[PDB]
RNA sequence: GAAGAACCUUACCAGGCCUUGACAUGCUAGGGAACCCGGGUGAAAGCCUGGGGUGCCUUCGGGAGCCCUAGCACAGGUGCUGCAUGGCCGUCGUCAGCUCGUGCCGUGAGGUGUUGGGUUAAGUCCCGCAACGAGCGCAACCCCCGCCGUUAGUUGCCAGCGGUUCGGCCGGGCACUCUAACGGGACUGCCCGCGAAAGCGGGAGGAAGGAGGGGACGACGUCUGGUCAGCAUGGCCCUUACGGCCUGGGCGACACACGUGCUACAAUGCCCACUACAAAGCGAUGCCACCCGGCAACGGGGAGCUAAUCGCAAAAAGGUGGGCCCAGUUCGGAUUGGGGUCUGCAACCCGACCCCAUGAAGCCGGAAUCGCUAGUAAUCGCGGAUCAGCCAUGCCGCGGUG
RNA sequence: AUGUUCAAA
């Protein structure tokens, strides 16, 4: 049990923050909670559209949010009529009166969040892991990146004893601190258990 | 008409001003032996000047911050042999040879956790 | 060397039930899980039954016990 | 940390000695830092994902 | 003597953001005291790695806070004109008292 | 000590007798780094061995070391089996090392309350060839030159 | 109030707290520390030296 | 685990009490529905109950916020299984390693590469070689500390001038210290020596070096490692209860054994007085300036801070002077009697602090055993998290002397 | 000098 997280290891460089916003002693722990229960709705919702990250700028009674998305239709929906009850669903949320943009995902094939939820489906649904790991790994390795690789943990098809699952290709520096790895972790509820999946992938480097 | 160097030690800064003169120096208004009274090391700071054969030719206004009083020591030998080059530049060839050129880079270590006091590690029985 | 300050401190649970068997005269027992109650001179003469935290134990409060706190006559734990 | 347990959020404390700090996402009610409403833990968990704002990793 | 005091998490979310006050209103009030630094204050969070023992595991966090100043004396209207409503960063947060 | 061949810390004269020496058996005395109490504690010791003795303190401290250091000293090994204690030279560094830490100690084994006096007598008495610190010296001598049979394993 | 007639009073007012049901008094029959201490260890100033039992070895007592 | 056990926390125990049952989204039905103040009983919880007391919308049938009741979803369980798991963590080990691809060797397991010679902190690099390259790791890229400059000056100083209640207090001034942002700096780059090369030794300049010093960072895997009690989750079990509320007790008992620590054994010392140098932090019901009452804890009053501009704050060791005169002592503070402050509904069980009295063992530790390689050990004080208060002699961190 | 037996990954 050791390695850090890619991107927390990261986040001084190549990895901005999820919530950018200055606040201080009374307020950041109240000014924090409220994030939680934005991206807690969000992700909740906004499953079938292809979550990847939630930002969540400030300056005063004006949040921000910028869900980021694979499918940015299924987010606004008809005309726009969903981008109206979300919005609107948020209010109820925080009487703090809040945007909502929505930007696209260009290639949801590098976006570790992505692949790793694209495969915790599968395992899901009860796909061969090793088959549904070497995939994804080329279709990440297959559209741009100069490295990528996935992780299952264990109860792989659901074998009594918990095994864990590899597959990588090309450069994937974890101790490189500048690398720039996408780093995406996806659960996996089953009939037999839980299954965590981690997929890292790696872009440029400076 | 003056000269300056500035000189720090193990977190200390001494603003060393030097002026033709008498030899006297004021430490932060105290007299040198007034401020330094009593400690068999003070007469280190002005080390430097004896290098080149000053003290009674010059003079020094100083202004001591930060530390203690022996760490301000170091600062002020330091301070006094950075402005006694900015006068005559020549006296590198002498003063540095002394090393009182030097900044003296030793500081405290970190107080790193698991341990008593960043390497005194806390000790075990029947291990 | 114990110390409250100002406004000896007695639950009135018993207090004014105490006292209230004041006005008859005493009675024949008592009995309050109040054993964080300091003991004034009206409790003098009766018969408070505390809280081990599993009793009620009978103490006869005299006078050479006032200042002290009825928990202090009821001992909680079991040895030897 | 049983929603049972999870009265703290009562205010109702007869006494206010009786509050007690407790997680505001896992109920962590043993090691909760007070700037945060999270615990160890947490704390920890989010500083990873970058969810804590300008909160970076220590190092000197 | 609109004195402003600025902070934020970026230091460039205020260099960018204390700059444009600097650079708007040197042209309607005096000329700005010029954005003046002003130390930060660092929180230090030091943490256990795992869950469950290991306590020499830690790895340090902290959230560094910055402080801008600047200060522009002789307030004349258009100053806070080209102030009053056109700022942009979101990772910034203002007080002033003039 | 793998690598290098560690060199030795040179120490700043003193602040009286510009003698390094000094310097050295006065941090000998220092403990808590309490080094003024520890500088005082030799001074006045010199004065103390200027009344009681017409000589200058300096040569009086100098002469001391110089008995007191052993010249042959008995180091262990293990040799098939047992651990013979070969004995051999003592060079010029762990001399000093060994004849001011001996003073040091065998001052602080005498019985005058004050710290500065033990150490007075205890240098004196140095000088003169008696006193605890130079019984250590000859016993260690003593010790080697009486295992100067397994000398052969040199080392 | 000093000397004897003190240590008659001070021994006066144990003897009292004593007499009465009163728990600080057992613990000076009993002879363990009054002031609320751990007495599993560290009690040696009230209860003297050691008085070493026999015991349960393999259950490390460490 | 516990970065905060009096109730709470709390998972245990005793006794009282509740059952569709401190928190989540929701259903049908009757009913008063926002809300505000009391009483009876009680240890509290709870239970019973008196009761000021409703405006909202409507197709005028009735429907809402809120809330009680009866039945319901089914809820709820820190109840079992870490050998069913995720996650995270510890560990060998910051060790120099662990591998892959293709080629080549072998019937095969496998081997070669990764071995050999030189070198390195390093599978670091160099030369060699049926191997040629690559991935994880090393380094490096990131953070803190070592010098210089630019920008910025309510920090700073007569540096430099005038004044002074001569406090950098006043004007004034950014030079300096500093504050924080950026830029320069080290690379065996230059010189001599050996070497095939990597590099080793030496020297100059330089604040600094040969990776300059300290962090973050832990390879393929190992231990059926640790945690279902943080959370998540398969399976098993409980649903008048292995659930829930409450008061009280327990988690703080002792003839004893061990681990980790604190304080100490003493004159290189203890006490009183006077006097001097620090860093990093924290401050609104919060830090608490200053003034007053108290020997004091602390109480009353009250300024500023949302705090480089005020407060915590006194640094302590240290220097100077005096006292003590090697004694279980002006060592050592345990322990106990009394008085009292403070927080808190409440300090018996079971808080810290102050003042008087008391004033134990202990005279450097048997066998055995632990830490640390320089600003380190040793020693001295300062801050913080948790936090009402606090059992902190712990933990994380700071600088002083050295 | 000595420190039982047994499965799976």
């Amino acid at each position: 049990g050791n390695k850090i997280h890619p991107i927390g290891f990261r986040l001084g460089i190549t990895r901005d923050w999820e919530s950018r916003w200055y606040a201080g002693k009374k307020q950041y722990r109240h000014l924090l909670l409220e994030d939680q229960r934005i991206r807690g709705l969000l992700e909740k919702e906004l499953y079938s559209a292809g979550l990847a990250r939630v930002d969540i700028e400030r300056a005063a009674d004006n949040v921000a949010v910028t869900v980021h998305v694979a499918k940015p239709g299924v987010v606004i929906g008809r005309g726009g009529e969903r981008i109206r009850v979300l919005r609107e669903e948020l209010a109820k949320l925080t009487g703090k009166n809040v945007a909502l943009n929505v930007q696209e995902v260009q290639n949801p094939n590098l976006s570790a969040p992505l692949v790793a939820q694209r495969v915790a489906e599968q395992i899901e649904r009860r796909f061969a892991v090793r088959r549904a790991i070497k995939q994804a790994v080329q279709r990440v390795m297959e559209s741009g990146a100069k490295g990528a690789k996935v992780i299952v943990s264990g109860r792989i098809g659901g074998a009594e004893q918990a095994r864990t699952e590899w597959a990588a290709q090309g450069r994937v520096p974890l101790h490189t601190l500048r690398a720039n790895i996408d780093y995406g972790f996806a659960l996996a509820r089953t009939t037999y258990g839980v299954l965590g999946v981690k997929a890292y992938i790696f872009l440029g480097e400076v | 008409e003056q000269y300056y160097g500035t000189g720090r030690r193990k977190e200390a800064v001494a603003r060393v001003f030097l002026r033709p003169g008498n030899g006297k120096v004021t430490v932060n208004g105290q007299d040198f032996n007034e401020y330094f009274q009593g400690l068999v090391r003070a007469v280190a700071a002005l080390e430097p000047l004896r290098a080149v054969d000053a003290l009674g030719r010059f003079d020094a206004y100083i202004t001591v911050r930060g530390g203690g009083k022996s760490g301000q020591i170091d600062a002020i030998k330091l301070g006094i042999a950075r402005a006694l080059v900015q006068y005559n530049p020549d006296y590198r060839a002498k003063l540095k040879p002394l090393g009182f050129l030097t900044r003296d880079a030793r500081v405290v270590e970190r107080k790193k956790y698991g341990k008593h006091k960043a390497r005194r590690a806390p000790q075990y029985s029947k291990r | 060397p114990r110390s409250l300050k100002k406004g000896v401190f007695v639950d009135d649970h018993l207090l004014e039930k105490v006292l209230e068997l004041n006005a008859k005269g005493e009675k024949r027992l008592i009995k309050t899980w109040s054993r964080r109650s300091t003991i004034v001179p009206e409790m003098v003469g009766h018969t408070i039954a505390v809280y081990n935290g599993k009793q009620h134990v009978p103490v006869y409060i005299t006078e050479n016990m006032v200042g002290h706190k009825l928990g202090e006559f009821a001992p909680t734990r079991t040895y030897r | 940390a049983r929603k049972a347990l999870i009265e703290k959020a009562k205010r109702t404390p007869k006494f206010k000695v009786r509050a007690y700090t407790r997680c505001v996402r896992c109920g962590r009610a043993r090691s909760v830092y007070r700037f945060f409403g999270l615990c160890r833990i947490c704390l920890r968990e989010l500083a990873h994902k970058g969810q804590l704002p300008g909160v970076r990793k220590a190092s000197w | 003597k609109i004195r402003i005091k600025l902070r934020g998490f970026d230091h460039k979310t205020l260099d960018a953001s204390a700059q444009k006050i600097v650079e708007a209103a040197r042209r309607s009030g005096a000329q700005v005291s010029g954005p003046i630094p002003l130390p930060t204050r660092v929180r230090r969070f030091t943490v256990i790695r795992g869950p469950f023992k290991h306590k020499d595991s830690r790895e340090h966090f902290e959230l560094r806070t910055h402080n801008r100043l600047v200060d522009i004396i002789n307030p004349n209207r258009k100053t806070i004109e080209q102030l009053m409503t056109l700022d942009l960063p979101t990772g910034v947060e203002i007080e002033i008292k003039t | 000590a793998r690598r290098r061949r560690a060199e030795v810390r040179q120490l700043q004269p003193d602040l009286v007798y510009g003698d390094v020496l000094v310097t050295a058996f006065i941090n000998k005395i220092m403990r808590d780094g309490k080094k003024n109490l520890a500088a005082r504690i030799f001074y006045d010791a010199c004065k103390i061995i200027q009344e009681k003795t017409g000589q200058e303190p300096l040569k009086v401290f100098k002469q001391a070391v110089e008995n007191v250091k052993p010249r042959m000293e008995v180091r262990s090994r293990r040799v098939g089996g047992a651990n013979y204690q070969v004995p051999m030279e003592v060079s010029p560094r762990r001399q000093q090392s060994l004849a001011l830490r001996w003073l040091v100690q065998a001052a602080n084994q005498r019985p005058e309350r004050r710290a500065a006096v033990r150490i007075a007598h205890e240098l004196m008495d140095a000088a003169e060839g008696k006193g605890g610190a130079v019984k250590k010296k000859e016993d260690v001598e003593r010790m080697a030159e009486a295992n100067r049979a397994y000398a052969h394993y040199r080392w | 109030k000093l000397e004897g007639e003190l240590r008659a009073e001070v021994a006066a007012n144990i003897k009292r707290l004593m007499d009465i049901g009163c728990y600080r008094g057992l613990r000076h029959r009993r002879g363990l520390p009054v002031r609320g201490q751990r007495t599993r260890t560290n009690a040696r100033t009230r209860k003297g030296p050691r008085k070493t039992v026999a015991g349960k070895k393999k259950a490390p007592r460490k």
